[PDB]
């Protein structure tokens, strides 16, 4: 019917949808070894559109987890959550990689495993007669996710033409230089295949998510562990309509066509604002939804780089605000009605825009049965910031006889380098050209 | 009578605020494309009326007690015009059951306008879907090329897509007028108001204000008449794009001016305080303003 | 015992004339019978009335739910003993069948309705105790006012108080919509020509009756007009407070001592007179309510309440309120003149200052025109012991 | 609505604005980590006013502190009541300075980090689209407050040309000149922009403080832990009108435009009697309003060295006496009748006078709601005393060689030191020539 493959890949790709499996149990009132409540099909009306099918009401995940290093996997068969996971859909017992850390090792590696990539991760496509399409769950981060998942963004685009690409990619972090100095160039390589091999992106970026993380987290040393905390969340927060039975726009073809407005523009900015649980306590005098989409739009809860007085000469014209659980939905209409007169959204002067709302029930739980939730997708031409931002630091990395003799021993014979920067700056002059 | 089990089972086959039998409701509008060119057998019906009993066990959601309740009539209108070949857009049609205990529920009156919403879910559902399936078809290998040059697909995607803006948030408040606030109004009020005699001189006035609050059109404006018109231009979106660039851009001008003139209409019915459907229309219009 | 008016040829005083009023009839009543008894009947009467409209547990007297009943019958059947009439035994027992009629909807309407809920509501709402939540309205509604009315203007201002009173957050969003507001045809602009409705529900009716809700509006006008005109000689100070929108001319000093004069005034004129308007006539009706279970003697209370607010704030009928509009007139054109880029080394800023300074001391003269008619003193002692307040409050 | 942006600036200005929040939080019956009680809404009618609107029931203070020093912030961060301050909308951890003591350093600091002092205290402007205006709690004790200080009240005049300039400044101590001696220089050069460049400030004398702090408080040892007690108290009392529900001079806007004669005379008296923990065991047998107005004109509350027998011949032009929570006010006329017959302020013989009272209900607290409390905004032309104690230790300094030629070697070529002497002398005669 309705069923997705996510390609789950890399080593911060893989961990960023281990935890997003393991909140879709606790949401469904499953366990990942057997089934103790009956919550899961009085409460939720729909499981069998991300999980696999059931055979003995066993939802197996329809996911595949291919990684060079095998440290990510290790941390993986000791938590009580792998058990879910099977042994023969992806890699059995004592799985391996490379060495390994190239951008060129993962490109190089999609050819000579070939045949075993092409071949276990087909036999999910037939199980269901109409596939939805596929979801690249990988990181840019790297030589390990940036390698191999340029390779796939090529090879089914043409086996699977009819089929819907979109990914949650997280992107690298950019505060110093030292640990990686191969950013700049694994980033750019990938970045050409998210547009033109691939129709949206879901950005995700990492400077934003310390901005975030001792916002009203309250950490002292920033870890990796909190990098799966504001992840999982926004992942399911993005199919309640296509988990949970919604009406409009419950697939993943029908909110992604509602947002992009042509080839090349699919950068959509997140937000998302609930994350405290010192909340609950004052949830219980009937708060409303008047308030929570006054604060979407206001750059609060955003998870993207972009500049503050940059937005004068920009323009929305896709917003999407979801609202998620108990909505009371007799003043959900009283919501959109103050949208008109503050303007926050600065609107295109060629055509229209479009402040899209939807709701889906939540989970019968009772953290998630009280507490408002707004997931916030939006589409703002602020996006070429970031743009600037990594070809300013690619343009100057070469400036600096940096990585040119060191990279193009193995699979490189002539400068490709020019090819990723006029196809950036062709984004980058069709976004402003947009709003005539 | 268990009543509002059965107040449930309507609201999710005739309201569809359970979407999956309205998706594949488009999956019915799926197997029709254009009209007619559908067999007019005896036969034609009996195989048409166990898709639609099929369909629900392909969404896996419901006993078969409720779908006793459900009936599908395919009634017999004329299509090429002058033959017949009966439509799956706006002349297939679901028929709500009268049984043994629940009769003061449901009456006539109010299967005639259960007819009458089904239909008009399924003509806005088919432009929705259909207007998906263009973008099936330019979909990535790549099929139609030119990213944006050579000759246009950077100004012709860009009108198309400010199309499929306007319709795609147009049905998405026409869905939250239609469903929210009645289903709010609906079950607790009855039930809470001790008042529970003669229920259908209470269910058919929550019926007439479920049809008050879709369009209601006093079934008699324009207004039709334009929600008509902007179809007549889908099907002229939909066939040049399985198909002639000049005559594209022309097409969606005479959109504009149709939408311009569906702009126009709704001042004219301006009047004040009334109909929750024209602030949320004056809601664009100031949206019109600031650009 | 039911409110019902048993006649055929309407052959009685009372006649009908929730709330369903009914009137007296001199010719029906007997003169014998003393003439300020006869609404002690009817208005008793036609309370007991329009309890049978709504609810029947909910009777004054107790009908359907006490048992007042028999004991009225028992004083029936003492009353009929008697051959002869007097005074004094039919009135004695006249307080029978009221003051335990006046004390049981006394019970009944504080806990249907939280009592001293909405009527501490309608008071700011009228009176203008929340003075920021309005002044917000005033700021939207002076820039699109700045035309002659129309009718549609109403249903605009309208929904603009819905906004202003939705973006400070009132504590019960409820609140906001339990009014509209109201405005003439076209006189010259929207601003004193503009309403407030305020409808009321169930029995709290009877102590409001549509006649004294203008009697509350027509006051509400004229206090957010020196909300207004305070607030504008509030902003157009505003403009001349730094040096770099001051020039040092001395056509500046003159326009200055009147400001100074000028907006002093509406900030002691109209506060003396509202505050002290509004802190010993509330303190008198919660200390009254809490202290007497009867139901006309509270009510006529707050009828005193109302003539006293509107008396004080009335000060004299033709010339204070001339003189007392002819006040925000005058310094009204002081925001325009001030309004300009520059104004104070401008050939007009200086030119149409020169009639303002003539008519601002047309105002403190013709304000020291009513000093000695409150020296010389036979009018009125709440007129004399307010302007004097601010005239202390000005000569010292 | 009426939101105003604090700023504190200074080694003594960020100390004195600190307490000031931490003064909020008692009476609005909040935690600055939480909301553990329900009195904030149903007690208190109005908090938005000085705080930031909320998004999770969590008032921002609305409020930037930047200093050369690093001693004033470091010890604020260990107090629990920095939780509240946000570490994004003024500086992040480890936020540093000058070297640094000199009125030259921070008028020539301004123009260097002109980008960056310019961006974030802007992005709380556009927070609300109606904004009151700028305070500058700032100081006139070193260099540190007066050196920057001097430099937003000149940029922030015609960038924000229709705002209200009103500040809370603290005047500097003369006993001894021994640790600091360029006390007459950085005094009267700031002086000179709180006039012209300024449109109000509310003087807090230092020698006067020792005055109130030896008077009923009874140390022994003068230490700055003390200099925090009555200023904040003071500060959070002259916005009762505008924090509590008032309704006449509820602005700040209202308050200060009813008691400025003119231009550069804007200097007010400030005089605030209850200070004592002892009084309370009395204010039970109700204490009432009719004797706490006559101690108020009485010269024994005031913060303002002027002389004794100087006030014969200046008169009182405008004088506020504002009660707060138990008012009583069936007797506020009564108080205001006993003015009139003692004449204790000498009225101008051009023009009237003016006594304003008014009042406003306290916080749900028992020190609040029980003991009565009078704040004082007078306004009196003996303020030229202060003003001829400056001017006379001004030019006896530049006779003696002193700062001459240690000071004019950055960023002065010219004397501008009679620049500020006519100005401050044409203040002087202005106010002797204002009651003629």
């Amino acid at each position: 019917p309705r069923e997705i493959i996510t390609l789950q890949l890399g080593q911060c790709g893989n961990q960023i949808g281990f935890e997003f499996w393991k909140q879709l149990c606790a949401e469904h009132g499953i366990s990942p070894e057997g089934i103790v409540e009956e919550f899961a099909t009085e409460g939720t009306d729909r499981k069998d559109v991300f999980f696999y099918q059931a055979d003995d009401e066993h939802y197996i995940p329809r996911a595949v987890l291919l990684d060079l290093e095998p440290r990510v996997i290790h941390s993986i068969l000791n938590s009580p959550y792998a058990n879910l996971y099977n042994p023969e859909n992806i890699y059995l017992s004592e799985h391996g990689g490379g060495a390994g850390n190239n951008w060129a090792s993962g490109f190089s590696q999609g050819e000579k495993i070939h045949e075993d990539i092409f071949d276990i991760i087909d036999r999910e496509a037939d199980g269901s007669d109409s596939l939805e399409g596929f979801v690249l769950c990988h990181s840019i981060a790297g030589g390990t996710g940036s390698g191999l998942g340029s390779y796939l963004l090529e090879r089914l685009n043409d086996r699977y033409p009819k089929k819907l690409v979109q990914t949650y990619s997280v992107f690298p972090n950019q505060d110093e230089m030292s640990h990686v100095v191969v950013q700049p160039y694994n980033s750019l390589l990938t970045l050409k295949r998210l547009t033109q091999n691939a129709d949206c992106v879901v950005v995700l970026d990492n400077t934003a998510l310390n901005r975030i993380a001792t916002d009203r987290l309250h950490i002292q040393n920033p870890s990796f562990s909190q990098i799966n905390q504001l992840v999982s969340t926004i992942m399911s927060a993005s199919t309640t309509t296509l988990r949970y039975p919604g009406y409009m726009n419950n697939d993943l073809i029908g909110l992604i066509a509602s947002l992009i407005p042509t080839p090349r523009l699919h950068f959509l900015m997140t937000g998302y604002t609930p994350l405290t649980t010192d909340q609950s306590v004052a949830s219980v005098r009937k708060t409303t939804v008047l308030d929570v989409m006054r604060r979407l739009l206001q750059p609060k809860n955003v998870m993207v780089s972009t500049g503050r007085d940059r937005q004068t000469n920009h323009c929305y014209i896709a917003i999407l605000n979801i609202i998620q659980g108990e909505v009371d939905p007799t003043q959900v209409h009283k919501s959109l009605q103050r949208i008109r007169e503050r303007k926050l959204a600065n609107f295109i002067p060629w055509g229209p825009a479009s402040i899209q709302v939807a709701l889906s029930r939540k989970s019968p739980y009772l953290p998630s049965a009280h507490r408002v939730s707004g997931l916030m997708m939006a589409n703002h031409t602020n996006i070429s910031s970031l743009f600037e931002r990594t070809c300013r630091q690619y343009d100057k990395l070469r400036k600096r006889e940096a990585f040119l003799e060191q990279f193009r021993k193995e699979d490189i014979f002539k400068d490709n380098f020019d090819e990723l920067d006029n196809s950036r700056e062709i984004v980058q002059q069709l976004i402003d050209e947009y709003h005539a | 009578l268990k009543m509002e089990r059965h107040f449930e089972a309507m609201r999710h086959f005739l309201l569809m605020e359970d979407g999956e039998f309205a998706q594949s409701l488009s999956d019915m509008l799926f197997e029709k494309l254009g009209s007619g060119q559908t067999p007019s057998e005896l036969l034609n019906p009996l195989v048409l009326n166990s898709i639609l009993n099929k369909a629900l066990q392909y969404s896996l959601h419901g006993d078969s007690s409720l779908a006793s309740n459900l009936t599908f009539a395919l009634k017999y209108l004329p299509e090429v015009f002058t033959p017949t070949a009966p439509d799956a857009l706006s002349c297939l049609e679901l028929k709500y059951k009268v049984d043994w205990p629940l009769n003061i529920v449901i009456t006539d009156t109010c299967m005639n306008k259960y007819s009458r919403i089904f239909s008009f879910l399924l003509q806005l559902k088919h432009m929705v879907w259909t207007l998906r399936d263009v973008w099936f078809h330019l979909k990535r290998t790549a099929l139609v090329n030119q990213a944006s040059n050579s000759v246009q697909y950077r100004q012709l995607q860009l009108y198309r897509h400010e199309m499929q803006h306007f319709v795609k948030v147009i049905q998405g408040y026409i869905a939250n007028q239609i469903l929210h606030v009645t289903w709010c109004e609906f079950r607790n009020k009855l039930s809470a108001v001790s008042n529970l005699e003669e229920i259908y001189k209470t269910h058919a006035d929550y019926l007439n204000k479920a049809l008050f609050r879709g369009l209601l059109t006093e079934k008699a404006a324009p207004l039709m008449n334009i929600i008509h018109s902007i179809f007549s231009l889908i099907l002229k979106f939909r066939l040049q794009l399985i198909s002639n660039f000049g005559l594209m851009q022309q097409s969606y001008n005479t959109f504009k001016y149709y939408s311009d003139f569906l702009f126009e209409v709704v001042s004219k019915l301006v009047n004040r305080g009334y109909q929750p459907h024209l602030e949320d229309f004056l809601l664009r219009i100031n949206f019109n303003s600031y650009y | 015992l039911h409110g019902l008016l048993l006649d055929q040829y309407e052959e009685f005083f009372v006649r009908q004339g929730s709330l369903k009023q009914f009137s007296l009839r001199a010719e029906m009543l007997p003169s014998y019978i003393p003439v300020r008894v006869a609404e002690k009947i009817l208005f008793v009467g036609e309370s007991v009335q329009m309890f049978e409209n709504q609810n029947v547990n909910m009777s004054r007297t107790g009908s359907i739910l006490k048992n007042q009943e028999d004991t009225f019958a028992a004083e029936l059947h003492r009353l009929k003993q008697q051959p002869l009439f007097s005074l004094v035994d039919f009135e004695s027992v006249l307080d029978r069948i009221r003051s335990t009629v006046a004390e049981h909807l006394w019970k009944l309407m504080v806990e249907e309705s939280d009592l001293l809920g909405q009527l501490k509501i309608i008071k700011d709402f009228y009176l203008l105790g929340r003075g920021e939540l309005f002044q917000a309205f005033i700021d939207v509604a002076q820039n699109m006012l700045k035309t002659p009315p129309t009718a549609v203007t109403e249903h605009d201002v309208n929904v603009a108080f819905q906004l202003s009173a939705h973006k400070v957050l009132l504590d019960d969003d409820n609140l906001l919509p339990l009014l509209n507001l109201t405005i003439r045809e076209a006189p010259t602009s929207g601003w004193a020509a503009l309403g407030l409705s305020y409808k009321v529900q169930w029995p709290l009716h009877i102590l409001f009756t549509p006649a004294v809700l203008e009697k509350y509006n027509v006051v509400f006008k004229y206090l957010l007009s020196v909300r207004r005109v305070q607030s504008e000689l509030q902003h157009c100070w505003a403009l001349q407070m730094q040096r770099k929108h001051l020039e040092s001319n001395k056509t500046d000093a003159i326009k200055w001592r009147l400001q100074n004069h000028m907006a002093f005034l509406v900030d002691n004129l109209q506060y003396y007179l509202q505050v002290d308007v509004l802190e010993s006539q509330f303190s008198q009706l919660l200390q009254q309510i809490n202290s007497t279970r009867d139901f006309e003697s509270i009510r006529l209370a707050h009828d005193h309440f109302l003539s006293n607010l509107l008396a004080q704030s009335f000060i004299l009928l033709k010339p204070v309120f001339h003189c007392l509009n002819e006040i925000l007139e005058l310094c009204h054109s002081f925001c325009s003149l001030v309004s300009q880029n520059l104004g104070p080394l401008d050939e007009r800023g200086a030119g149409q200052l020169d009639i303002l300074v003539k008519g601002f001391s047309c105002q403190s003269s013709l304000l020291f025109r009513i000093l000695s008619s409150v020296r010389n003193h036979q009018i009125n002692p709440d007129l004399a012991q307010l302007l004097l307040r601010l005239d202390y409050n000005k000569y010292y």
